[PDB]
């Protein structure tokens, strides 16, 4: 399971 | 000649030339904070000018404390110290302290009310817990975690902003006049996780008394054992409220609110949002929960951890700056 690399601000 | 001055409202920021593009992003009783660009590291920074650090022994004590903890605490999930400086060239002239940090993109306030998938939810919560665990290892218990003092970046990384000591995220121990321990911070994690799911504040009390009522309305009146731990004056109010049964965590957090995983999140929520701290999950057990444990990395979740006069504080702080 890969760690998220994006987050919408 | 290494420094220049920029007026920031009524305050003057006198800073190293490497720092350009200053702009005020916040203030409070202890300092003013500007966003800036560091031309040497080629990255964005936050610069905090401490406010009246030497006005009295109390101000000096906090300034010294803040400075020492930022230096000695190091963890990817805790705001770090990039630089510290004074524009004054001597101890005799020493007046101002500037602290430089990495500029984060946002706090958690809006982000948690947008809709996050399980992966983002749990990964953010994993990072919070890693951050908190490292604070506890350093003998720092926050007592005041909320979305406004937790910061993130668009790459989905997260840091806790400060070392603590809006009432929605305060634990029952704090609300009332109780003793606290490590797992006081777990409550706040609970409130935040719940909010990520619900899309709104869990326990939105209109005042300090109402905060308690909002909690018990949803979770249930705590048992007599717990009532006995309250100080007499607070016990007289709390014990004589109507008796609420609380709703189960299935009812409080049904499948339809979410994006097995929902079942795992509920189970964890039901262990953090526990009024009686002696029955609440600990930081270590939280990190071991199947919902959180999927991200486990020992290097992150097991990271290695009085009285003076104003002029003596001035000197102790000055050494710390140099
Ligand atoms: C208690 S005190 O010292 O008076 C008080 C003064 C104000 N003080 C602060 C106010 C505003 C921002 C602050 C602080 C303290 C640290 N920051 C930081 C640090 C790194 N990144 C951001 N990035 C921001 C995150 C929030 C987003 O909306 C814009 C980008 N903000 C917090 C401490």
């Amino acid at each position: 399971p890969k760690r998220p690399t994006t987050l919408n601000l | 000649n290494n420094f220049y001055s920029v007026e920031i409202g009524d305050s003057t920021f006198t800073v190293l030339k490497r720092y350009q593009n200053l702009k005020p992003i916040g203030s409070g009783a202890q300092g003013i904070v500007c966003a800036a660009y560091d031309a040497i590291l080629e990255r964005n920074v936050a610069i905090k000018k401490l406010s009246r650090p030497f006005q009295n022994q109390t101000h000096a004590k906090r300034a010294y404390r803040e400075l020492v903890l930022m230096k000695c605490v190091n963890h990817k999930n805790i705001i770090g110290l990039l630089n510290v400086f004074t524009p004054q060239k001597s101890l005799e002239e020493f007046q101002d302290v500037y602290i430089v940090m990495e500029l984060m993109d946002a706090n958690l306030c809006q982000v948690i009310q947008m809709e996050l998938d399980h992966e983002r939810m749990s990964y953010l919560l994993y990072q919070m817990l890693c951050g908190i665990k490292h604070l506890h290892s350093a003998g720092i218990i926050h007592r005041d975690l909320k979305p406004s003092n937790i910061v993130v970046k668009s790459d989905c990384t997260l840091k806790i902003l400060d070392f603590g000591l809006t009432r929605y995220y305060r634990a029952p121990e704090v609300i009332l006049g109780m003793g606290y321990k490590e797992n006081v911070d777990i409550w706040s994690v609970g409130c935040i996780m719940g909010e990520m799911i619900k899309g709104g504040v869990l326990f939105p009390g209109t005042d300090h008394i109402d905060q308690w009522n909002k909690v018990i309305e949803q979770l249930g009146t705590p048992c007599p054992e717990f009532m006995k731990k309250l100080q007499p004056t607070v016990r007289t109010y709390v014990e004589n409220r109507p008796k609420y049964a609380g709703y189960s965590f299935e009812k409080l957090f049904p499948d339809v609110l979410f994006p097995l995983k929902a079942s795992q999140a509920r189970d964890l929520l039901s262990k953090m949002l526990v009024i009686d701290a002696s029955k609440r999950i600990s930081v270590d057990e939280a990190l071991q929960h199947p919902y959180i444990n999927v991200w486990y990395d020992p290097s992150e979740a097991e990271a290695p951890p009085r009285e003076h006069t104003i002029e003596e504080w001035k000197e102790l702080i000055y050494k710390e700056v140099m």
